[PDB]
């Protein structure tokens, strides 16, 4: 939990403890004295002719935990000057003592659910669109779909303004700011609500995933009620619920733990807060996965290889749900170190970033409503 | 002052349109059925707090090729079945077959089980007379007959299943489907199948069908 | 001895066979071989009205050309206000199994009827202000498969039960009975004098009927099967025929016989409605592949297509001033063209 | 979720390479 | 019995038998005649300016 | 104008043989499916056999099976029914019923009181 913000307050203050000494130090009173200095790397007491000078390694180091007995030297060498060398314009330094003893990985996770999000994005633009436009599919299942479909757009969107955000927040017009110790991106409101609109956006879609499968549950249990009426509940439970814990979750990460846009899970215990509501709409559309499957077997047996059926309606089914990410879901961060970790965010990842394109070409480009209304028009067109 | 009547009937539009909704609501939550056995009789009946509606023509002529075309939409046909199989089974053919009735669900309900038990001891013509090819059927092993009846009934009442699913199975192309009963509550059984046909409804909408 | 009587009627067939053949000294598209198409039509939706929840059997426009009443197998007859769209009454129905229904001339009535075997007639300017049940004329034993007013107090029906019918509305009685018909009749088609009217059934036969006398004029056959639909020239003169064998025909009252057939090698579904343009040059023809044909009725060559409707279209009618078209339809959509 | 850890994964990371970066500065005399 | 509706059938084919048939070349004419004296008239055959149609 | 004209009947012996005929008029042939429905005297009108418009899928009635075959010609527009080992049950008035509509598969009403596209019939006896 190293800061680069409470690196270079440190840094003043030991700016100041040493500053503070080279004006009150008692002079040496030996002549042939080196004079002190401050290098803005360590603050060199005056040091006898001729002989080396062995400081603390500075505590404002941020790896400087690792090793409490370092030291940095150099030598008065006795003309009152200090060691240099052809092709160095300074005097001669020691830090070989105090030295801080994948890029690439997280690079390739990247660049997949980049083209996966940037996919799903463009499949779900041009799937909206046949929904919203043809008239004749506009109904209750279809209206769900349509704001799942916008939720994939939400989610696809507010990751690719997050990956920007980061940019922003680690460049090195920045980062010169807070050396100067002047104000950061960081420290603006207009970054911790890219990253309180990403809560919401991803929370979004995993609660309107489990509205889907709701719908689809009351649809086979043979249960009817008022569609004005449940339509009203769906929408303000895949949009609303998310709110319920998304801005709890902003309220205490603004009180406690602000730092970093928030990008940074530092207590790992209010980041339940956002884990938990998501894993119960994992974990519900997981418990309407099987029990719509259970009714699939019911009814293929009952016709009497129904394998590669049931195989087509189980792959079928995955990405409306979302049931890929049950897998390790429950293979939380805390548990998840080392290559399992790697495991966890490249299936989680790629698989999500797809997901979005898995739903529009199934539920929208192959299905044979949708295409039976394009072969309806064309045909149409062909009158004029 | 044409916009002081043209508000006038925007009102009445939207009390109209008000009560289209209410009317909507109990038009999708009942079944409607026909039953195949002054103009149409009505009955209302109600299992598990679901509302079905059952109409039996009555006072229409034998010709039914035009108004059984009105129950394309019912949520399945009852079909009772009393040479009277074979006319029966002419009449459940074309209603199969039938271009708007295509996408209709049929529940067979075979009647006279007790009948059928009865004639079927040395007075049985309706099944050996007119169906030659029934001396040679074989009561199928996965049969389930009732606990306690003649093994020559359970081998009448599986013929002529057979002879009706023989209609169904080809070309059914699973839009609709048969149930045949009698052979093994009646509105119970009703229910379940609708049941049965609203669930298969839905999974080929989400093509899980 | 019914043998040597059934032989005399087919001695009288060749008779008015041969009658009718004298009379065939040209066709009418010899006559009209000389004059101009018609182009193509092309007409737009302009108004879907929206509001039905099952299928639609029947609309009929009403007299101002703007008011119009439809019935579906929901159990409602709506009055829409073709202008604006807007629904001007709803009528919820004692049965739902509704197949036709009429706007009266004066506008103060709508009537209906289906497999109850009742004609209802509702008022519409009741003094205070709802719809109710005017009469319901009971008396035929077949379903109602359509109905006309002639004036507020005569209607007359068509039946399942082979017949048709001309009721008093105030003593609620039948007045005439127009037998003669084998199948179930289908369609019915006033003349424009409302003195006569053609009916066309289940027999692949239409009949001219006398309105006074109560007796059967003509009867004209050439259709392979069932006549679903039927309706008038403007002049009253002819009349043109919707059949399930797939084509359309015009009949003349005074030459007696078929003068066009409207087919085509495409077209294998039956006709459901027909009806004529203002001047009658063109026939509209709605079918059971979804769509309604723009048919040129003199030339019978196809003009036009109507194809906004994903279902069977069930109903078709055509305004008093000849402005616009409405079709209904089994997907529960009525749409006005133009 | 996935999104939040991969991306407190790599905060975390860029945290701390700008703050063995801003101490390479002031080795090179800032 | 069905000699009676035979007979009935007789009686309806003589009454038929007996009327006066126009030339079906004169007929058409009529028809023609009727759809040119009333093309003007007819806006699904000529369509008129949006200014006129209702349904504009 | 539909017609169908039955002929072929008469008196047999049992064990005989007997060629009914059934001339069509007034509708394109080979677009209908076609049926043959008897009378037996006292009963109903029951259906004996249909030939769908190939001439390709036959069925007949139980009690006919092996000694009845249809046929039909569409070029001239005949339907055959051959009967072979008539037995003296087979006494009835033989129609020749087609079916309502052209190109479909159910065939309603042929075996109605009043159906319109139903010859005369044709006695056989034996
Ligand atoms: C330090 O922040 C100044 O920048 C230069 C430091 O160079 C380290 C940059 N990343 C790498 O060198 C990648 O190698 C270490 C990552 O671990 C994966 C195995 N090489």
């Amino acid at each position: 939990t190293v800061s680069l913000w409470e690196t270079v307050q440190k840094w003043r203050e030991y700016r100041r403890q040493c500053q503070r000494s080279l004006t009150e130090d008692p002079p040496p009173a030996t002549d042939l004295f080196c004079n002190r200095t401050f290098d803005e790397y360590a603050c060199w007491p005056d040091g006898e002719p001729g002989s080396f000078v062995n400081v603390s390694c500075p505590w404002y180091l941020p790896w400087a935990s690792s090793v409490p007995q370092g030291h940095v030297y150099r030598f008065c060498t006795a003309e009152g000057l200090w060691l240099q060398k052809d092709n160095s314009s300074l005097p001669w330094r020691d830090l070989s003592e105090c030295e801080e003893s994948p890029e690439e990985q997280l690079l390739f996770l990247y660049i997949i659910y980049t083209v996966g999000y940037a996919l799903s994005f463009s499949a779900l633009v041009i799937a909206s669109a046949i929904l919203l436009g043809f008239r004749h599919l506009h109904c209750t299942r279809n209206y769900i779909h349509l704001n799942l479909f916008a939720s994939f757009i939400l989610r696809a969107l507010s990751v690719f303004i997050k990956d920007a955000a980061l940019k922003w927040m680690y460049s090195t017009a920045a980062q010169q700011h807070q050396w100067d110790g002047l104000l950061s991106y960081q420290d603006s409101l207009s970054c911790r609500l890219v990253f309180l609109l990403m809560q919401y956006c991803v929370a979004a879609n995993y609660y309107w995933l489990l509205v889907e499968g709701v719908y689809l549950y009351t649809l086979l249990a043979f249960s009817v009620f008022s569609e004005q009426w449940i339509f009203r509940l769906y929408v303000s439970i895949g949009w609303g619920v998310p709110l319920l814990f998304v801005v709890p979750w902003g309220i205490v990460k603004y009180l406690y733990e602000d730092e970093g846009c928030w990008t940074r899970n530092s207590n790992m215990n209010y980041w339940l807060i956002i884990r938990l509501p998501i894993l119960f709409a994992i974990g519900v559309n997981f418990l309407i996965f099987v029990r719509v499957i259970c009714i699939v077997v019911s009814k293929l047996k009952a016709n009497l290889d129904i394998k590669c059926r049931l195989a087509k309606s189980t792959l079928t089914l995955i990405p409306l749900l979302g049931t890929h990410e049950v897998i390790f879901a429950f293979v939380m961060d805390e548990h998840a170190r080392g290559t399992l970790r790697f495991i966890k965010l490249f299936t989680e990842l790629s698989f999500t970033s797809f997901q979005g394109l898995m739903v529009a070409i199934l539920y929208c480009f192959v299905n044979n409503e949708v295409q039976l209304e394009f072969r309806k028009s064309w045909e149409r067109w062909r009158l004029e | 002052d044409q916009r002081n009547e043209e508000k006038a009937q925007r009102e009445a539009n939207k009390k109209i349109e008000k009560q289209l909704q209410k009317d909507k609501q109990v038009y999708r939550a009942t079944h409607r059925l026909l039953l195949l056995g002054s103009g149409i009789f009505e009955t209302k009946f109600q299992v598990d707090k679901v509302n079905f509606h059952m109409f039996d023509v009555g006072a229409q002529r034998d010709e039914r090729r035009k108004w059984i075309q009105c129950f394309n939409d019912v949520t399945a046909i009852i079909f009772v079945v009393a040479n009277r199989l074979q006319a029966a089974l002419k009449l459940f053919d074309s209603i199969w077959n039938n271009k708007w009735l295509r996408d209709t669900s049929v529940i067979l309900f075979l009647n006279k089980q007790d009948l059928l038990a009865e004639k079927v001891l040395a007075g049985k013509s309706k099944i050996e007379d007119y169906f030659p090819e029934f001396a040679r059927y074989t009561t199928p092993e996965d049969a389930t007959p009732e606990p306690g009846e003649d093994p020559r009934v359970t081998r009448a009442k599986y013929f002529i299943r057979d002879e009706f699913l023989r209609i169904s199975t080809a070309s059914g192309d699973g839009r609709h489907y048969c149930y045949p009963h009698f052979t093994c509550e009646n509105i119970r059984r009703v229910f379940n199948d609708c049941r049965d046909i609203i669930q298969r409804m839905h999974l080929r909408q989400y093509e899980l069908l | 001895e019914l043998d040597q009587l059934r032989q005399e009627a087919e001695q009288l067939k060749n008779q008015i066979r041969d009658a009718r053949k004298a009379c065939a000294d040209a066709t009418l598209s010899q006559i009209t071989n000389n004059i101009d198409p018609v182009g193509r039509i092309q007409m737009r939706t302009r108004r879907t009205l929206r509001g039905h929840l099952a299928k639609i059997y029947a609309m009929h426009w009403g007299t101002d050309s703007r008011l119009l009443v439809s019935a579906s197998q929901d159990g409602k007859l709506i009055i829409w206000d073709s202008y604006t769209t807007n629904k001007v009454h709803a009528i919820p129905l004692r049965s739902s199994w509704v197949m036709t229904c009429a706007y009266a001339p004066s506008g103060n009535y709508v009537a209906c009827g289906g497999l109850d075997n009742i004609c209802s007639i509702y008022n519409l300017k009741t003094r205070e202000g709802n719809v109710r049940v005017s009469r319901e004329l009971a008396g035929h034993t077949g379903y109602l498969s359509c109905c006309r007013f002639l004036d507020d107090n005569q209607i007359v029906t068509s039946s399942g039960d082979t017949t048709c019918a001309l009721w008093d509305i105030e003593t609620g009685q039948q007045t005439t009975t127009f037998t003669g018909h084998t199948g179930d009749v289908m369609s019915l088609s006033l003349a424009p004098d409302t003195r006569l009217f053609v009916s066309g059934a289940c027999d692949a036969s239409a009949k001219l009927w006398d309105v006074r006398e109560g007796m059967c004029r003509q009867t004209f056959t050439g259709h392979e099967s069932d006549i679903n639909a039927i309706c008038f020239f403007p002049n009253g003169n002819a009349f043109a025929t919707g059949s399930d064998d797939a084509t359309c025909r015009l009949f003349d009252l005074r030459a007696d016989q078929e003068l066009m057939t409207y087919s085509h090698d495409n077209i294998i579904c039956g006709i459901t409605s027909v009806s004529f343009s203002k001047s009658g040059r063109l026939l509209l023809a709605g079918y059971d592949d979804f769509n309604c044909n723009v048919w040129d009725a003199l030339k019978a060559d196809r003009a036009g297509v109507l194809a906004g409707h994903d279902n069977r279209v069930s109903c078709l009618g055509v305004t008093d001033d000849g402005m616009a078209v409405a079709t209904g339809s089994w997907d529960s959509f009525l749409k006005i063209w133009n | 979720h996935a999104e939040g850890t991969f991306t407190s994964d790599v905060s975390s990371y860029l945290e701390g390479q700008a703050a063995k970066e801003f101490i390479a500065w002031l080795v090179r005399g800032r | 019995a069905s000699i009676a509706q035979a007979r009935k059938l007789v009686e309806q084919l003589k009454m038929e038998a007996n009327i006066d048939r126009i030339k079906v070349s004169k007929a058409a004419a009529d028809l023609m005649a009727y759809c040119e004296a009333h093309a003007k008239e007819d806006p699904l055959l000529t369509p008129v300016p949006a200014s006129e149609n209702p349904f504009r | 104008q539909v017609q169908l004209q039955e002929s072929g009947g008469g008196l047999v012996q049992p064990g005989g043989s007997l060629r009914l005929s059934c001339a069509a008029s007034g509708f394109t042939f080979s677009n209908y499916k076609m049926n043959w429905v008897r009378q037996a005297p006292g009963k109903g009108l029951e259906w004996v056999s249909d030939i769908s418009q190939s001439g390709a899928s036959i069925s007949y009635t139980g009690s006919v099976k092996g000694r009845f075959t249809i046929s039909r010609d569409n070029a001239k527009n005949t339907l055959y029914l051959q009967m072979n080992s008539l037995k003296p049950e087979d006494t009835a008035v033989y129609y020749c019923a087609r079916c309502p509509a052209p190109f479909t598969r159910d065939c309603f009403d042929v075996t109605s009181t009043t159906y319109a596209y139903r010859g005369q019939g044709t006695q056989v006896t034996v």
